[PDB]
RNA sequence: UUCAUCUAGACAGCCGGACGGUGGCCAUGGAAGUCGGAAUCCGCUAAGGAGUGUGUAACAACUCACCGGCCGAAUGAACUA
RNA sequence: GCAGUCAAGCGUUAUAGCGACAUUGCUUUUUGAUUCGAUGUCGGCUCUUCCUAUCAUACCGAAGCAGAAUUCGGUAAGCGUUGGAUACCCACUAAUAGGGAACGGCUGGGUUUAGACCGUCGUGAGACAGGUUAGUUUUACCCUACUGAU
């Protein structure tokens, strides 16, 4: 193994010498800042004074004061503009570096964040078998961290229960390989598209499957997508969007089990549509287009994005988080009514979608010609942002789960970081040795997780850019990978035909 | 010439660890050459590995793949 | 301006260009070397085949890359017009391909004489100056495409 | 003229009054032709003729085959779809070399009355950090046309062959002597990098030098190929 | 040498038929079997490809895949020496 | 070259093993951009003939071959294939094709012995990793062959 080069005399003499004690001042005068909103840069009181001394919590407290809601207080975090977020305490994270002096004023933007925390993943939880073939695709419930549904090549997909992380349920109806699985958004029917043109739904508790499979593709399945349930009318279920190698959207309707709309506009294999919380649907494929359509006009296509030269392999949505979890938390909490959960996701939807004056919903496309564009498709036809600097082609993209970040994962052993808002660029995630496959956010936007093909998992921090922890333990490739809603658990799996269970 | 069966043959040789790869990545970019020092022993290190810099743009697609 | 391109080569497709270089080295090359011959003798007939065909390689794709107008360079109306007519992107990567098919046979030739400078029996040098020919024949066979666009 | 102008040509005034006859009858003297070609062809031309005659009939009964055939009638994820590409060595044993063969005798000296220079005629690894002794002092002469630092490694795995640095010779099957000597011929155990294959062991490190063996003969070839031991 | 065809008709030749839904769907300035991409079905037949090629800007026209009429006795293919 | 793939065959009643034609990966990536150790035999002058694996000249075939020009190919050795500068350039020209009878008479570099100097090594006599300069071998009237002559 190669080391690091040990300390010289010197060196060793230095460390030996007495060390200096950053200690708080205690005749340190009073500092000018200003305040000001990262989303829409509104100051707050001017120029206030405040004890050089100030720790962050009670900065918190002082800017809740001046808002006015101390009785519910939300914690923020501050950054100074070279961009320095504020760690411990004023003088320590800007004076003590000495950038800024006492005279000149600060101006600190004040930026919202979760009220839970998830600690990250530092070793697997088990190890489980059951699967003939390699594993293709997993997801969590989305009200639950307890179950786990894992689609794979031996024609099957699983039902696993996360607690004692044994098998519970198989499902046993397709023919050909289970290409993608997805849990409606309000957890109660599990959607798998399977190699052989079919889409079949099962009910999870039972492990069961509902009727017959839904059929019209001629090829394989590639996306599925499910109808918001902020959009969705109390007392029904959501729909079902599927794309596929023909290059054909379906839309299915589970209540009577048919089909509504074709949409067709695609020359070539659809690689990926989502369903947005506008009542749109947004279609990638091998075509260098992506297709904007609308589900209250017959489903007729809106709008032809042309702006790539090669395939559009992934898309995201920055709501995407929202439209997934559907009206549940990261708490699971259930609700009683369909009018009370409609209200809901209404609720947790418009928290992303509606800010900064008008509400936005951004999309970002990740293509093979080794780049990605930022889109603000209800405003514009054009793009609002092209992200370079990939030397191969990005394989996946995500936006962060409060809508402010994007990581993208590509082929040549990278993941990048940018802005979620103008797509600058940010940082680059480096330590995977092959290419990264797919990555995925945790709940508070301050963890990420990816899988690569060096037959590792890497979990980093965002705040800090760099790696957290690396996780081997895969005996060859990992394909899927998944964070659960609670940040407790992470699933992943792969060609070892085992399904990795992760834990803090 | 005859080569032993040998299991030595189909180890590993030469492995690194994260925290190494990240020590000597960043301090690739630290060092400030001194044009009075030169250089006795180069240290042996997986440079593919180390020699990892952000590009501000990408190559150009490849066209004749679509076309 | 030149206005006008008919005095372009006939531009041979990989598999007849491969018989037309090859053919002329065996015909215009001498043949016949004996393994009682010096060493020098031996060395000097393979590196003059290797040397013939890496010269006759080069310059058939300097007779293409010359031949053909630089759609940059050119008035814009013409430039418009090619890049109509042949998809200006395509005929530049084809005449890159050409002139880097260039180089590398010129390295392989370098690398080859410089290689048989040092060969030690008539089996050794025959082996040297077949695999500089074959290297040679794997590059051209690697332009089949850009040679029938062209 | 201009665009297609022969087309046009041949359009607005037709070819000549014989030219489908003619062709017609060219076309049907064309089986005799070929036999004649194939009978009074000789040497390096009736070689070549018989060659593409092979050819062409393999391509025929192809043809035939798939067309017959048509009027009869790896688990990989969405994103990897419509995507393509004991402990004994591979070569246990190979053929001895005398230092006859792998060393020459230099002669110096104005009468060449010395010896005692020997030049290694086989290719060799000389490492990092190389300097050449003094030529008064210099009795094994390692040429730089002869030097190798790189090498085509197939890993059986995967079915690549990527050019790896060569990182050290470990063994060379002939002699100790040519294995201090960085001598580089057929079955010499060689040390790679592997960084860009991406390995990773149990417990997270990443491999980046391992072992592999050659497998032809670089004096002979002008390359080193040799295939990584795993 | 082994498979096949054959006076309820052997190989060549000549003549006739070679249809209808239909100009099948998408695409194109135009594309009707014959620039392309995926289907490649049904009916009536003795038989007739959603077409083997020539040909048209597209049609048209010819052709052969196949069937029939005349002719009347052996013939074809793949291997071996 | 190495490693792999396919299968017309070969082999067999144990879907083992050989395996033509094809084909992939490395060498080698995309916008026509921008000299690296021959350890021992080389070159001239005059002049003849031979090979064809044909550069030119003669006659043909094919090609988006309009004309002009050019490319590939066929028969073909009758006839030619240069002048210079220091292996590469310049020019003329129809063209400046390759090779054998040596490399299984004059003449320069080389086997150059004795003189001399510089460098490296050696305690030295000396040797060489080497570099420079100066340095006598002189038939024919014999037989045949060839050219002419009785
Ligand atoms: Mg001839
Ligand atoms: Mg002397």
């Amino acid at each position: 193994s190669t080391l690091i080069p040990p300390p010289s005399k010197k060196q060793k003499k230095e460390a030996q010498l007495p060390r200096e004690v950053a200690i708080i001042p205690k005749d340190l005068p009073n500092v000018s800042i200003k305040f000001q909103a990262l989303d829409t840069g509104d100051n707050v009181g001017g120029a206030l004074r405040v004890p050089g001394a100030i720790s962050e919590k009670q900065l918190e407290e002082l800017l809740n004061q001046l808002n006015g809601t101390s009785d519910d207080p939300v914690p923020y975090t501050f950054s100074c503009t070279k961009t320095i977020d504020i760690t411990d305490n004023l003088y320590s994270s800007l004076i003590k570096p000495g950038y800024n002096s006492t005279e000149d004023q600060i101006t600190l933007l004040y930026t919202p964040r979760a009220v839970f925390k998830v600690k990250p993943v530092t070793r697997s939880s088990s190890a489980i078998a059951g699967h003939g073939s390699t594993i293709l695709c997993s997801a969590f419930a989305p009200h639950t961290s307890s179950r786990m549904v894992t689609g794979a090549g031996d024609n099957t997909a699983r039902i696993w229960d996360c607690d004692t992380q044994t098998p519970m349920h198989t499902l046993k109806g397709h023919y050909n390989w289970v290409l993608c699985v997805s849990w409606s958004p309000d957890g109660e029917v599990i959607a798998t598209g399977s190699m052989d043109n079919t889409i079949r739904l099962w009910d999870p508790k039972s492990g069961q499957c509902l009727g017959d499979a839904l059929r019209g593709h001629s090829k394989w399945i590639t996306s599925l997508s499910w109808e918001p349930i902020h959009l969705v009318k109390p007392g029904s279920k959501p729909r079902l969007a599927s794309s596929s190698k023909d290059g054909t959207i379906k839309i299915w309707d589970t209540v009577s089990r048919v089909c509504q709309y074709t949409m067709s506009g695609h020359t070539n294999s659809v690689s990926c549509v989502k369903w947005g919380g506008q009542g749109l649907l947004y279609s990638g494929s091998h075509d260098r287009t992506v297709r904007v359509w609308d589900i209250n006009s017959q489903g007729r296509c809106i709008n032809i994005l042309k702006s790539h030269a090669h395939w559009v392999n992934h898309l995201s949505l920055s709501t995407d988080y929202a439209l997934r979890i559907g009206a549940f938390d990261h708490t699971g909490k259930k609700p009683s009514t369909p009018e009370e959960a409609q209200k809901k996701a209404l609720e947790n939807y418009e928290k992303i979608c509606k800010k900064n004056g008008n509400s936005e919903e951004m999309m970002v496309t990740a293509s093979d010609d080794y780049t990605m564009f930022l889109w603000n498709p209800l405003k514009s036809t054009k793009p609002i942002a092209r992200m370079t600097g990939h030397q191969k082609l990005v394989n996946h993209v995500a936006f962060s789960p409060d809508g402010r970040y994007i990581v993208s994962a590509s082929f040549d052993n990278s993941i990048k970081l940018w802005d979620g808002r103008d797509g600058k660029f940010i940082s680059t995630f480096r330590g995977h040795v092959a290419s990264v496959y797919q990555v995925a956010w945790s709940s508070d936007c301050r963890l990420l997780v990816s899988c690569s093909k060096d037959t590792t998992l890497k979990v980093w921090d965002v705040r800090t850019r760099k790696l957290s922890v690396d996780l081997p333990g895969h005996k060859d490739e990992v394909y899927t990978v998944d964070w659960s809603v609670d940040g407790k658990r992470v699933c992943s799996g792969g060609k070892d035909k085992m399904v990795r269970l992760w834990t803090h | 010439a005859r080569v032993q069966p040998d299991r030595r043959w189909f180890g590993n040789t030469r492995v690194i660890s994260q925290d190494a790869l990240q020590h000597f990545r960043s301090a690739l970019g630290e060092t400030q050459k001194d044009t009075y020092q030169v250089l006795l022993r180069r240290n042996k290190l997986p440079m593919s590995l180390l020699e990892e810099k952000d590009a501000d743009e990408s190559p150009k697609a490849r066209i004749l793949d679509t076309e | 301006m030149q206005l006008s391109w008919k005095d372009i080569p006939t531009v041979a497709p990989a598999n007849d260009l491969l018989d037309i270089v090859l053919n002329r080295t065996q015909r215009k090359t001498p043949t016949v070397i004996r393994p009682g011959f010096k060493i020098t003798r031996i060395r000097a007939f393979y590196m003059r085949k290797v040397k013939y065909t890496g010269e006759g390689f080069v310059e058939k794709f300097e007779d293409i890359l010359k031949g053909f107008p630089n759609i940059n360079d050119v008035h814009p109306f013409h430039r418009d017009l090619m890049d109509t007519l042949y998809e200006k992107n395509h005929y530049k990567i084809s005449l890159a391909a050409i002139s880097r098919a260039k180089s590398l046979v010129e390295q392989v030739a370098r690398d080859y004489v410089r290689l048989l400078k040092f060969g030690q029996s008539l089996f050794q040098c025959k082996q040297l100056k077949r695999a500089a020919l074959g290297r040679m024949a794997t590059i051209v066979k690697k332009l089949r495409d850009p040679l029938a666009y062209l | 003229p201009q665009n297609d102008y022969i087309e046009r040509h041949i359009k607005q005034h037709g070819k000549r009054l014989d030219h489908e006859e003619r062709k017609r009858k060219r076309e049907a003297r064309e089986s005799h032709k070929i036999s004649e070609r194939a009978q009074k062809l000789t040497g390096w031309k009736g070689k070549q003729f018989a060659k593409k005659r092979y050819a062409e009939k393999v391509s025929m009964r192809k043809k035939i085959k798939a067309h017959e055939q048509s009027k009869v009638k790896d688990a990989l994820p969405t994103y990897l779809l419509d995507r393509e590409q004991k402990f004994s060595v591979p070569l246990p044993k190979v053929r001895g070399i005398s230092e006859e063969e792998m060393f020459k005798v230099i002669k110096t000296g104005k009468s060449r009355s010395k010896s005692w220079k020997r030049m290694i005629t086989k290719h060799t690894f000389v490492g990092e950090g190389f300097t050449r002794r003094p030529v008064k002092m210099e009795r094994i002469i390692r040429p730089s046309a002869l030097r190798q630092k790189k090498a085509n490694v197939t890993h059986p795995e995967l079915g690549v062959t990527v050019f790896l640095p060569i990182l050290a010779v470990k063994k060379n099957p002939q002699s100790p002597m040519y294995t201090q000597l960085g001598v580089l011929t057929k079955g010499t155990i060689i040390e790679v990098n592997v960084s860009e294959l991406g390995m990773v062991t149990a417990g997270g490190k990443v491999v980046w030098g391992k072992y592999a063996q050659v497998t032809n003969e670089p004096d002979r070839d002008g390359c080193v190929n040799a295939v990584l031991l795993v």
